[PDB]
RNA sequence: GUAUCUAGGACUACCAUGGUUGCAACGGGUAACGGGGAAUCAGGGUUCGAUUCCGGAGAGGGAGCCUGAGAAACGGCUACCACAUCUAAGGAAGGCAGCAGGCGCGUAAAUUACCCACUCCCAGCUCGGGGAGGUAGUGACGAAAAAUAACAAUACAGGACUCAUAUCCGAGGCCCUGUAAUUGGAAUGAGUACACUUUAAAUCCUUUAACAAGGACCAAUUGGAGGGCAAGUCUGGUGCCAGCAGCCGCGGUAAUUCCAGCUCCAAUAGCGUAUAUUAAAGUUGUUGCGGUUAAAACGUUCGUAGUUGAACUUGUGCUUCAUACGUAUGUAAGCGUAUUACCGGCCGGUACUAUUACUUUGAACAAAUUAGAGUGCUUAAAGCAGGCUUCAAAUGCCUGAAUAUUCUGUGCAUGGGAUAAUGAAAUAAGACCUCUGUUCUGCUUUCAUUGGUUUUCAGAUCAAGAGGUAAUGAUUAAUAGAAGCAGUUUGGGGGCAUUAGUAUUACGACGCGAGAGGUGAAAUUCUUGGACCGUCGUAAGACUAACUUAAGCGAAAGCAUUUGCCAAAGAUGUUUUCAUUAAUCAAGAACGAAAGUUAGAGGUUCGAAGGCGAUCAGAUACCGCCCUAGUUCUAACCAUAAACGAUGCCAGCUAGCAAUUGGGUGUAGCUACUUUUAUGGCUCUCUCAGUCGCUUCCGGGAAACCAAAGCUUUUUGGGCUCCGGGGGAAGUAUGGUUGCAAAGCUGAAACUUAAAGGAAUUGACGGAAGGGCACC
RNA sequence: CAAAAGUUGACCGAACUUGAUUAUUUAGAGGAAGUAAAAGUCGUAACAAGGUUUCCGUAGGUGAACCUGCGGAAGGAUCAUUA
């Protein structure tokens, strides 16, 4: 059964970004998914994605830019408080200098370097370099 | 593929390695403790003990010598040892059925050269360092 | 993916967008809750209501033209099944591979067909039950089953 | 109820049948005192904690009990057991797991010293007491600091150097560098000891007058020199001996390993050896392993436990300022309003609130340890002291004795609402802020004191209206799943009935003749007039050819004559229904080729075993003949296979091209003739569900290869289960459990050992094909 | 008045005979395996078409490796055309 429903977009723009397509046809569409990719639109990792609705779950035809590598997703969230924060920065994030952790805190959706200056923490969801 | 990778298995994980490092050959030395059992000395390091022969175990193929052992029982708990006496002569220093600090050989448990299923090695008999007999840097005990 | 039988297959009925459609249909919301009274009280399940309903009539869906499904309508109409209708034709497929068998012993395969067959009661018999529209202490028997099809 | 200080099945009495567990009860093991903490790496971790601090227990064993506030006390008593002593024989007395000792045990642990001066304890107590505590001797467990020379010309050569001269070459050579039992200059403290100090006293250190080095002296060792791995192809000896050696290997008469000698190297008051442990070890792996072939996916599917489960339910706008710099934007408020009832001067204090998980900030909790800021103990390990114009008077205030983490974790407060579960309004709650009751339950104040009589009030709760404006209340129908369906079907799917087909054996007859069968060659074996052959005929049991496929169906095992029946199923078609019903699964359950077993039938061919005939050096084999159990059908048992795709399962993605089974769809195709037609066929086009091949990665891999064995990325993450940890021993031994039994599932270790294994290259134009030569 | 030795009975209950079970260690005629393994005897099973392709399940038999039967597989000596 289709388990994780933002794990199976990150791999189908992660494996859509390797062999170079330029758009990537997600569904169904969750709105964790839509606040990730604006996480990677703010960093321009993406381009602007359109969401064609249906009446059934949502599906999204998303802009490739080809800038990014990986976008991979922490199955299961685990919960990672402020202070743990800097172990997981070591390890899915290839330099001290780029790239990205996103994790879901209570006051919204951001990346490891909002949350650690709007000293939250959260549970994780995903990354991208 | 595999590993139960839930956030509430924390339960089949630890199970599962604590009935996996039973295959751990080495980690079964932790759990069944065969070392009251199996080895001579009852887990100890070293062992006095009292020679009753001078074996001369022959050395194993492809390499011919003599090796010249020593079959020592011991005092702590009557078990039976072939021991090791090495770097030549140190017969004649041994002085049969006079007591022995055997030892263990350095591979924890398994012979170690051409020397077939030997397991162990002499390092004082009666009591005078025999390291320091091959310089004769001390006195044989002899009369 | 074809939950008890390892086909993968898909097929559907596909439903269009406009839930709003159609203007042309000249039947109200009134009148289906009559006519599916009408063809509710000859015995058929909500199914074989909507497959005559649509080529005949012919409504699309009847959700749009009325607030309710068709089921939900015959339960506001005093129309409600004591089994529901999933549930019996599965029972009933259990009946007869139970009476075939009664007679034709020997044949593993309609043995093995009600253990897949009874398999899916135990556990749309358990759905049933926790939202509650069967009772509980409702186990269905193997032996009492043949009476509960007429 | 009794007992206790007290709750309490603590115990008695009656009465109830409960409690507990796959989320591991119960039993077993422990070389188990629990914690603080210790060891060790980057993290994650493993391992250890008898041991100074805290809590607990015990004083040879078990039991008992007095005094007491407090003891089930043992430097109290009472028994008994064990051990043991003095006994004049009647009796009496024993308890070092306190200190220092002694015996034992063992690889393995100090002196029968001094003192209450310290820390503190105790009594009647300022004083007494205190082998607590402190001092000392012993003490390479350990940790720190640091002595073995320093300097000088010649020296003896290298070298620059000035320069001759240059593939050479020397001298002015010289900052240098060494060698110099050459020469010195000797610089100092281990010694050394007056006297000091320290101390309860004494010692040790620190101060210290005197005393103290040409090495021979005040004199470093311990391991090694094949590789790993730092450093001799040095000499002699020994010649598969002695030995070395963790591993791989040296020695078999020129040893880079042995015994040495010279040399040399590594650390150095330290070094080797053993067992243990940790890191190396991504070889226990959550981060982070592996399972096609190296070890490793259950035979199959079903399925509770468990784990894991799609989407959707207040979000940016709009205006301003604080605010980065025309702009920007990160700001708060106004405004699509419970931005919340009140009184206060936008402001205090109040009235007043769906959870949980997670997260923020707090509280709470011993130090020692650890992390650590402060501090010149001569430095350092430590310690918690210590600074200071005071220079000539000290009055000279304080720094201090922080701060967070192992006191993890639970638990307790508070901020947040992303994620994540739960929760509402469908056999009935949509409400009413409510004058409210059309219930009545009342309940305390004034009737100075107090009530019989009843109203206000009704603090109230529950009926309660038809004080019912009510948008009145039911999310989408997942390319999730189950279900339905003129459906249209399709298929060696399943069961039973029905029958067919040649053929094989046998038997009959008819005819013809004597050889027939079999092999490499025979023989066993069959046959005179009739085998074999021919022929027609009868009986039988078995098997379903050809069609036959990279074709289908099935959960795997498996599955082929016709037909009738019988329930079943995938796929497609579906503006049908239901609305998460799902995924995967320990235990459990069904099915399971062949062989085998129990009973009943049948019994053609084949045929384990058996007996022959050969073959062979032998042949209990291959080949040849005879056949028996078996093969076959129903009734059960067995539960395995190279049960193989040596590839678990559900989901998504990443590329062509060719076929190809079903179903759908368009011919802007042919063709059939029933007719130009229409049903049927074919071809073309598209699409599901696929399957099989190739082509390639422009993905992976040790490769062979793989469109999955890929997206396993750089320390990676879609869920879920089963399994592997060098090779043997060994699927053995033993226990449990199943079977009529064969056997099946579970399933070790002692011991042994350094390789065993995977894939691929190059060696046989060495007993394999296809070539090509010559009279060794 | 108080009170000893004695004493009745309940209780706590050492201890010792028994009966049992548990966990361990051990002796044993005989028997049957494993490893050492190097040099013995007999055969030649496997690796080449290892001279009967090899293996798997089971069943019987044989001095021994092994052989035979039924059903698998290729890890084969065939990825197969050849109308």
């Amino acid at each position: 059964v289709r388990m994780n429903v933002l794990a199976d977009a990150l791999k189908c723009i992660n494996n859509a970004e390797k062999r170079g397509k330029r758009q990537v046809l997600l569904r169904p569409c969750s709105k964790v998914i839509i606040k990730f990719l604006t996480v990677m639109m703010k960093h321009g990792y993406i381009g602007e994605f359109e969401i064609v609705d249906d009446h059934r779950s949502g599906k999204i035809v998303v802009n490739l830019t080809g800038r990014l590598n990986k976008c991979g997703v922490i199955s299961p969230r685990f919960d990672v408080p402020i202070n743990d924060i800097e172990k997981w920065t070591n390890n899915l994030l290839p330099s001290r200098q780029f790239g990205y952790v996103v994790l879901t805190t209570s006051g919204g959706i951001m990346d490891h370097e909002e949350a650690r200056r709007k000293h939250l923490g959260g549970k994780i969801l995903g990354f991208f370099f | 593929m595999g590993k139960p990778r839930g956030l509430r298995t924390a339960r089949k994980h630890v199970n599962h390695r604590r009935d996996q490092r039973w295959a751990d050959k080495d980690y079964k030395k932790a759990h069944l403790g065969t070392r009251w059992k199996a080895n001579p000395f009852g887990g100890a390091s070293h062992a006095k003990g009292i020679v009753l022969e001078k074996v001369g175990v022959e050395a194993k193929q492809p390499n011919s010598a003599i090796r010249k052992c020593v079959r020592v029982q011991l005092i702590k708990n009557g078990k039976k040892i072939t021991a090791f006496v090495p770097r030549d002569g140190s017969l004649n220093y041994i002085e049969e059925n006079d007591e022995v600090l055997v030892a263990g050989f350095g591979r924890k448990g398994h012979a170690v050269g051409d020397i077939p299923g030997v397991r162990f090695k002499v390092v004082k008999v009666a009591n005078v360092s025999l390291l320091a007999l091959y310089k004769e840097k001390k006195e044989r005990p002899r009369s | 993916g074809r939950m008890h039988a390892p086909g993968k297959g898909i097929s559907q009925s596909a439903l269009p967008y406009r839930r709003t459609v159609p203007s042309w249909l000249k039947l109200n919301a009134d009148d289906v809750k009559e006519q599916i009274k009408k063809l509710g009280k000859k015995g058929l399940t909500p199914s074989k209501i909507g497959i005559i309903l649509r080529d005949s009539h012919g409504v699309a869906q009847v959700r749009f033209v009325n607030g309710n499904k068709i089921l939900r309508i015959m339960k506001s109409v005093g129309l409600k099944p004591d089994i529901p209708e999933d549930l019996y034709h599965m029972i009933k497929k259990a009946v007869a591979i139970r009476k075939h068998l009664e007679r034709n012993r020997k044949d593993k395969d309609g043995k093995f067909r009600l253990i897949l067959v009874e398999s899916r009661i135990h556990r749309l018999a358990r759905y049933y039950k926790t939202k509650s529209v069967l009772p509980p202490n409702w186990k269905y028997e193997s032996s009492t089953a043949s009476a509960l099809v007429a």
